[PDB]
């Protein structure tokens, strides 16, 4: 099965180069064409350019060919997109995709995808706060807990629920920024008959920050 | 160059229905030499990487349910989605690949299905929060339909829609629901002065709300 495997979110600041890096697996990478295409949020996707593995050959879009420059390494299979003097409108997500050179060069098989926030903020670990519910509650065959994220940044988060051997429904709610900074929420749903009995533990990771905390939810 | 133009920008639809969205290009993509149509469809759902559907203008992908069909030649295209269903939810793009690269501005399938009242979760500022001189009151309403719902804050009584962050999810691709999250933010003072604290979830359509309640001064 092929996969086109990329590297994680970024940021940079204004004027700083970036360098994504697109590693392929399970065609012949000197085949095919890499292609690199910009999403920003909105959602238009807008082409940026490609490269011929093989020979190392390269086209781009006129509108990026001067801060774009893309290369591979044919050693591990990697393709990799350096974008120079960077500034807020560059702030997109960053696919890597294949191209179908002798069918007339559509694209097949697509990354998943690299976020990259261009800003002058500063990165800011989160504040984790576990969300039970009050003593004056009550709850039904069912009970919902939560865990607010709050005041971090960049945007790459991730947030866990361990539940131990209980099946349980997520949501995760898409962050909002204010001030330069995140803030999101994520809930869980469990049977009343097992929580609080059973550990239902909410795990943030923020890696920009070096940020690991595990917050077990506890009855009010 | 080549343009791309998508018609409609979004439309939703039931699960059964069958749509039709189009795609213009400004240019023939009908390349000479092979008499091939130089236009691929796109699908791209919540959180996920675009999946190629159809290639040639008209034939589909290895894997694609067969409800997707593209067809047209030349400058005028359509993606037919013969029965729609409920994991169809996503962008459609288009794509010309004969003269550079060009995409559409995309077609955004939303599904409609049967009103679902939210269930409701509210949760008072945790302990841990308070001693440090904030407030959050956050309340979950999950699983509910249409999108548009209205959350109102009461406090003791009277309403405050001054500092409430709303955030919805993307459309379930199971169920065809939304479910979203409603912070009131509020300064430790601000809370201490008050004491019951009120969400409330209302269709646009209705006047019988879901609340959900609690008391500072209880715990």
């Amino acid at each position: 099965e092929i996969q086109l495997q990329q590297s994680g979110a970024e940021l940079v600041k204004p004027g700083a180069s970036v360098k994504i890096s697109c590693k392929a697996s399970g065609y012949s990478f000197t085949g095919y064409n890499m292609n690199w295409v910009k999403q920003s949020h909105g959602k238009s996707l807008e082409w940026i350019g490609k490269i011929n593995p093989y020979y190392g050959s390269t086209s781009y879009n006129q509108k990026f060919k001067g801060q774009a420059t893309l290369t591979v390494d044919k050693s591990s299979s990697t393709a990799y997109m350096q974008l120079n003097s960077l500034t807020s409108e560059d702030s997109a997500v960053y696919y890597c995709a294949r191209g179908r050179l002798r069918r007339g060069g559509y694209f097949d098989y697509w990354g998943q995808g690299t976020t990259l926030t261009v800003s002058s903020a500063k990165t800011t670990p989160p504040s984790v706060y576990p969300l039970a519910p009050g003593c004056g509650d009550t709850t039904g065959s069912s009970v919902t807990l939560g865990c607010l994220v709050k005041g971090y940044f960049p945007e790459s988060v991730t947030v866990t629920w361990n539940s131990g051997s209980l099946s349980s429904s997520v949501h995760t709610f898409p962050a909002l920024l204010q001030s330069g900074l995140y803030t999101m929420s994520s809930s869980v749903t469990v049977p009343s008959s097992t929580w609080p009995s059973q550990t239902v533990t909410c795990s943030v990771a923020h890696p920009a920050s070096s940020t690991t905390v595990d917050k077990k939810l506890e009855p009010s | 160059n080549i343009m791309m133009t998508q018609s409609p920008s979004s439309l939703a639809v039931s699960a059964g229905e069958k749509v039709t969205m189009s795609c213009k290009s400004s240019q023939s993509v009908l390349y000479s030499s092979n008499q091939k149509n130089y236009l691929a469809w796109y699908q791209q759902k919540p959180g996920q990487s675009p999946k190629l559907l159809i290639y040639w203008a008209s034939t589909r992908e290895s894997g694609v349910p067969d409800r997707f069909t593209g067809s047209g030649s030349g400058t005028d295209f359509t993606l037919t989605i013969s029965s729609v269903q409920a994991e169809d939810l996503a962008v459609y793009y288009c794509h010309q690949h004969l003269s550079s690269w060009t995409f559409g501005g995309g077609t955004k399938l939303e599904i409609k299905r049967a009103d679902a009242a939210p269930t409701v979760s509210i949760f008072p500022p945790s302990s841990e929060q308070l001693t440090s001189g904030g407030a959050s009151v956050v309340c979950f309403l999950n699983n509910f339909y249409p999108k548009d719902i209205n959350v109102k804050w009461k406090i003791d009584g009277s309403e405050r829609q001054n500092g409430v962050l709303n955030s919805w999810t993307d459309q379930d691709s199971k169920d065809s629901t939304y479910s979203m999250s409603s912070t009131l933010t509020l300064t430790k003072d601000e809370y201490e002065r008050h004491n019951s604290y009120t969400c409330e979830a209302t269709h646009a359509t209705s006047t019988s709300p879901i609340v959900k309640s609690f008391n500072r001064n209880e715990c």
